[PDB]
């Protein structure tokens, strides 16, 4: 991003933690849910309880 | 006179049956000395006595 | 009535007290009697709804 | 008229003789009288009815000031006319770039008012701010350009014992409001250009009608609030004893209080039937 100052703009890099932080715009929700289901079906647990 | 206004008032403008009076009931004796006040308004009478109604029920509750 | 109303044509309710010229008024045309609460944008809609 | 009970008619009849008193004394401010705020007969009288005393000397001290309202027209009227004369001055004024002081001149030039009191507050500062923005650039001293940062609003290039009375009349403002006495045309004419003299000029009267806007409406904003207390606490104290009189006073009270005419409907309801909801209020 970019950041204000004092009368000034300064340039901000952090880094993204978690997958989660990637826009919903390049990683949307749907697959995000699609992915959990591949999590449960590593699991056995493709039915959960 | 100010009793002839009160009888009048009760008579004529609210109707109150003779068995129920500002002597025997307070709060009308309050709401008496306004409503001598309003000398205009005394053509129409269901206006009062829907005013009387509301002071009634604003007299008693518990809440 | 004929012109849009203002703040004298509109007067307040008082709920309570003894509002003798609004009943001998009653079924008057010019002055809007209303409660002092209002209604916020978001209980507007609900009752658009 | 007022009516309250609990004081002797003595200090009663001073305390009305001093809201008589109030539009040519200094220091028009409620709380800036500390001794009124005194002689409510906290700590002395009966709370419940005390605190309703208070409420009463509060909604009049408020009335009083509302009634008055400055009446800022002639000053409105010398706004607008340093407005145009900056206006022409900056369109004959040979700028560096046409466009920039032709934009911030123009933003200042429709800037005219619109018979509503509450947007001439945001419509002064709007176009001092334009203004001191095109002075700056008249004699080539900065401007910040920063996103978020407005140039604040202020003289150019006036000595400083001229801007220092000024200051200290503006203070002397924030102090009363209602005795507007403005004259400080301590102007030496050959200080700096004609752009210089008519936007000190045009900034003088714009901080003048703010200042006075300003401080009327947080007058007004803390006389509301407060009242507004005062109102709950007697609907609250009053709760305890449920009968005829205590509910019409509750009744009464159970009106809001978020405008002026908020404010002189609830005294008048008080006041028609000051004998209707007085048995609950002891004296002492």
């Amino acid at each position: 991003t970019h950041c204000q100052e004092n009368s000034e703009t300064v340039a901000l890099c952090t880094p993204r933690i978690v997958i989660g932080n990637l826009p919903d715009g390049l990683a949307p929700g749907p697959f995000h849910e699609l992915r959990t289901w591949e999590i449960m079906e590593h699991m056995r647990l493709r039915p959960p309880p | 006179k100010r009793d002839e206004k009160h009888r009048h008032v009760v008579n004529v403008v609210l109707e109150l049956p003779t068995e129920i009076s500002e002597a025997t009931h307070p709060v009308l004796a309050t709401m008496l000395s306004k409503y001598t006040r309003m000398s205009s308004l005394f053509n129409d009478k269901c206006a009062f006595k829907l005013d009387l109604l509301r002071m009634v029920a604003v007299s008693r509750t518990r809440r | 009535d004929r012109q849009p109303l203002n703040p004298a044509n509109i007067e307040a309710r008082h709920h309570g007290v003894s509002d003798v010229p609004r009943l001998g008024a009653m079924d008057a045309d010019e002055p809007l009697f209303v409660d002092d609460y209002r209604a916020t944008d978001d209980e507007w809609t609900l009752q658009k709804v | 008229s007022l009516q309250f009970i609990g004081l002797q008619r003595r200090d009663v009849v001073a305390l009305v003789n001093f809201l008589r008193h109030l539009t040519q004394k200094p220091d028009v401010d409620l709380e800036a009288h500390p001794k009124i705020l005194k002689k409510c007969g906290e700590k002395r009288l009966h709370r419940r009815t005390v605190l309703f005393n208070e409420l009463m000397l509060w909604l009049g001290y408020y009335r009083e000031l509302r009634f008055h309202n400055p009446d800022l027209s002639s000053v409105l009227e010398e706004f607008e006319v340093r407005c145009v004369a900056v206006a022409r001055r900056g369109y004959t004024y040979p700028f560096g770039d046409r466009g920039k002081a032709r934009d911030h001149l123009a933003v200042l030039d429709r800037t005219e008012f619109d018979t509503d009191v509450r947007h001439d507050a945001e419509i002064v500062e709007r176009a001092l701010v334009s203004a001191v923005i095109l002075a700056k650039m008249s004699v080539r001293e900065t401007l910040v350009t920063a996103i978020g940062q407005t140039e604040p609003i202020a003289f150019v290039h006036l000595k400083d014992t001229e801007v220092q009375r000024i200051e200290e009349n503006l203070e002397g403002v924030r102090r009363n409001m209602f005795c507007v006495k403005p004259l400080d045309l301590n102007l030496d004419r050959h200080a700096n250009t004609a752009l210089v003299n008519a936007v000190n000029k045009l900034v003088y009267t714009g901080r003048l009608i703010m200042n006075v806007r300003r401080s009327w409406e947080e007058l007004e904003r803390k006389c509301l609030a407060r009242i507004q207390e005062r109102c709950k606490l007697l609907v609250k104290e009053l709760r305890m004893c449920l009968s005829f009189d205590s509910n019409y006073c509750r009744n009464i009270l159970k009106h809001a209080v978020e405008n002026g005419d908020s404010a002189d409907t609830l005294l008048e309801l008080l006041i028609e039937d000051f004998d209707i909801y007085v048995d609950s209020f002891p004296q002492s």
